[PDB]
């Protein structure tokens, strides 16, 4: 059981290191990808609106 | 004397040789691969990612023999073939 | 005890592995490939529609 | 005191022995991977913000597809993509599950883990290696022909070196298996050896080793997947 | 003393030698080949497609030497010639 | 004669071989990686920070092996397998 | 104690030395020749046809240093000189 | 025969191996790192002050792989494990 | 404990060491000379004809050192000095 | 059989291994450092006056490591630990 | 048993060690010098003759050491010091 | 079984190890230094005379170490410490 306690503290320090140094940057990367895809969707919608307005102007002339 | 003692001593010497040779191979090969990778990153700072894929392949190969030997070393030291 | 010697587990593991290779090949890779293709098509459509809108505004003003 | 092999839950069926602990660990890893797959099946959204699971799966699929297209065009061998993806995720998940704080003392002085990495068992790595071997050799057979394929592997790139080529072929499966075995087996020893240390000091070496084992397992999964991809590419080189 | 004991110890140490040499050679050779591959891909990432052929010819020769060594070591350890 | 003495002597020799091989591999791999890093920093001091990313990887994949040897050395001299 | 035991042990150790040296030489020489070939092909894609003629010669040399040794190794193990 | 005699003979051989491997690794690694430093300073006489920053790391983590061995060697010969 | 048996075992070990060292030297030297030849041919194809002149010297100076070993290995093995 | 016989035999073997490792390391390190110094002087002869500073830092350290071995080597053969 | 048997077995092993090390050194040095010569001749075809004078010096050193070792090998094998 | 025989065999093996290590170090170091010298003379024939100076310093260090090993080998084999 003593080795169990030792390895429990070992995993405690492992999780501390992870959630302190590795989790922040990887979460940042995932957030960046999420926002990049969201911006791509927004730009697609905006381009669709611009094309619709161009068609409306073509109708105006 | 006990034959098993001689067998065990021979197996321990053999396993030590296995592990030493594997360590030398891994160390030298991985150091050389790292030399290549770091020099490549030095010449093209923006090529970093494109370089990692080949480097790791090399590491793989470079590690393989070493760790393969490690496995065999276990077979030498724990389950000694031919042990009486 | 000569652990390097293979055992019956070899067959069993294969079975289990194949099961995953089913799911991963049936309900993961196909949807992801379709989604990536859809994303590429969406990006191409966005670029082409921006170009088309510029072209058609130019034509409308010229027309 | 430390032991090797000595698998727990060994059971015999049809005169064939099975290391129950390895089967249980493999089943748990498969359950986790399949749960991830289904969680993506019920969450995959093309027109929405990708989910974290979707992000991970797309990253893996894109990486594997890029490797394949670099090696061999996807128009020829699409199945290699799911094959490599499953191999990578499976090995990675098992290796990283190997880090959970499950080690304990058996009251006989010998440490034991509730979860033992399946790669520590020769049967598991041999199964994956031989399955990949059969897969890409069959793909080559289809690509070139039942008679042409053995001829091509015998000749290889240069016919003059006919014998040595054969050796490499026989090395393809073994190198695929043993490597992984070692990379994990050694780990199963490291922690075990650290178990001999007293508890007040065992945490530090164990913590460092397992922290590095995370990256070691990641590298091993990536290497196995990439080498499988490239073996398919080489086999189907028409 | 049993002659088989001395014979087995000699065979085990011989196999240890065989794999130590194989490890050193394979590791260093694969490391050097991988260094060449990494440098080449650093020169021009386009040449990656045309580089993996000679690289794997070299790795095939090196690993063939290593695994011939492994086969002979296996014969030594498990099928020790000259053992009574 | 006490067979355990033969076992311990063989274990000491095997552990010494393991540690010597590990030290050779670690030293030469570290030296090669450091030479590559020094050449890179001499080339472009502007990229001092970036070059560490591969360096520490290489050292990580070399130093690891070193310490692994140490672990098995501890197995051989303190928990000699096959000891009676 | 049968002298054949000592003879066989010495022969096996000698064969192990022979194989270790041959494997090291073959692996490292092949790695270096492959590094040269990879660099050449990376620089000049058209050179792939030209470089094979010299490269294999180098291989034919290192392999000659290898297989020759292997032949003698067989003599050590299967027809041991001085065997009585 | 006194068992401690064989114990200490094996221990001395193991320590010799350990420090020999340490010396090889330290010498070659220091040589390679110094080669990098020399070339860097030769091509950039004013960079010397900065060029020591990485170099000290390399040597810094190389002598360790040497000075660890010394400790272990000091352990083997003086306080030999399992020295009944 | 036939004295001839011990003498022959020692002779076999010595011959194995001779062959191992010779294989090391021959393999590495041939690989390096071939690397130089390949680089030269890749740089300047017309140089091929002239490059074979110095290269054959280098291999001649390498294989010779290896070939000599063969003879002496035979001296050690087939006609053991001080065989008694 | 006098146990001190085995003690001193092991001590001599260990000392020989110490000296062999130290010599390999020192020779190769000095050779590489000298190669660096000579190449740097060839590139820019005027730089020689400055280059001697880093050079002595390398060789001076290498030899130091070598010298360290000698110290312990003496300890092995002159005042052998565990001698009775 | 015969003291001469032990002494001559040790002498033969030592001679094998010396010859193996000498062959390793000679092969490595000859290959490296020949690689330098090959590169120099490829780059500077009209300098062929000029390059022989330095090369022959390098060999003149390397080979020298090897041959010196050879001499001492005979001193071990045909005039074994301490034989009695 | 004269203890002097065991001592002499150990001393001969130790001397063989010393000379092997010295041979390897000297050969490789001198080969590398000669490589540097040949390359420099190929690049800069003007500094050829000036290039000799660092080359001779490097060769003096390498051969100095080699001859120190020679002296210690002479000490071991001819006046073996601990003879009794």
């Amino acid at each position: 059981m003593s080795i169990f306690i030792g390895q429990l503290i070992g995993f405690a320090v492992i999780a501390f290191i992870i959630v302190k140094w590795v989790v922040p940057p990887v979460r940042t990367l995932m957030r960046n990808q999420q926002e990049a895809v969201r911006a791509a969707l927004a730009e697609s919608a905006e381009a669709a609106k611009k094309l619709a307005d161009a068609d409306a102007m073509h109708a105006k002339a | 004397l006990d034959p098993n003692a001689i067998i065990t001593a021979g197996a321990l010497i053999g396993g030590g040789l296995i592990m030493g040779g594997g360590a030398i191979g891994a160390g030298i090969g991985d150091g050389i691969a790292g030399n290549a990778l770091i020099s490549g990153i030095a010449r093209q700072p923006e090529a970093q990612g494109r370089l990692f894929t080949p480097f790791f392949i090399t590491v793989g190969l470079v590690e393989a023999a070493y760790f393969i030997n490690l496995a065999f070393m276990a077979l030498f030291v724990f389950a000694t073939p031919g042990l009486q | 005890s000569n652990f390097l010697i293979p055992n019956g587990t070899f067959f069993a593991v294969l079975i289990i592995f194949l099961i995953v290779l089913g799911v991963i090949s049936k309900w993961v890779v196909p949807p992801i490939s379709k989604v990536l293709a859809e994303r590429e098509a969406m990006l191409a459509k966005t670029a082409a529609d921006n170009r088309k809108s510029a072209e058609q505004v130019a034509a409308a003003q010229a027309d | 005191a430390i032991h090797v092999g000595h698998h727990t839950l060994v059971f015999e069926l049809f005169g064939m022995t099975f290391n129950g602990d390895t089967i249980l660990a493999t089943a748990v890893t498969a359950v986790i991977v399949i749960a991830l797959a289904f969680y993506l099946r019920a969450k995959v959204t093309s027109t929405g913000v990708p989910s974290g699971v979707q992000l991970f799966w797309e990253a893996l699929t894109i990486q594997m597809r890029q490797q394949i297209e670099g090696s061999i065009g996807m128009k020829i061998a699409p199945f290699v993509l799911p094959l490599s993806v499953t191999i990578f995720v499976f090995i990675l998940i098992s290796n990283w599950l190997a880090v959970l704080p499950l080690q304990y003392g058996g009251a006989d002085g010998a440490a034991a883990e509730l979860y033992k990495a399946p790669a520590s068992d020769i049967n598991f790595v041999l199964a994956l290696a031989l399955f990949v071997f059969v897969c890409y050799h069959a793909a080559g057979i289809w690509r070139r022909g039942i008679v042409g394929h053995p001829i091509k592997v015998v000749k290889g790139h240069v016919a003059f070196l006919a014998p040595i080529n054969i050796v490499e072929e026989l090395a393809k499966p073994i190198s695929l298996a043993l490597r992984l075995f070692g990379n994990i087996f050694a780990g199963g020893i490291l922690v075990a050896l650290i178990a001999m240390f007293p508890w007040y000091i065992q945490w530090f070496p164990n913590a460092v080793w397992k922290t590095f084992d995370l990256f070691v397992g990641l590298i091993q999964a990536f290497i196995f997947s990439l080498l499988t991809i490239l073996y398919f590419s080489q086999s189907m080189e028409l």
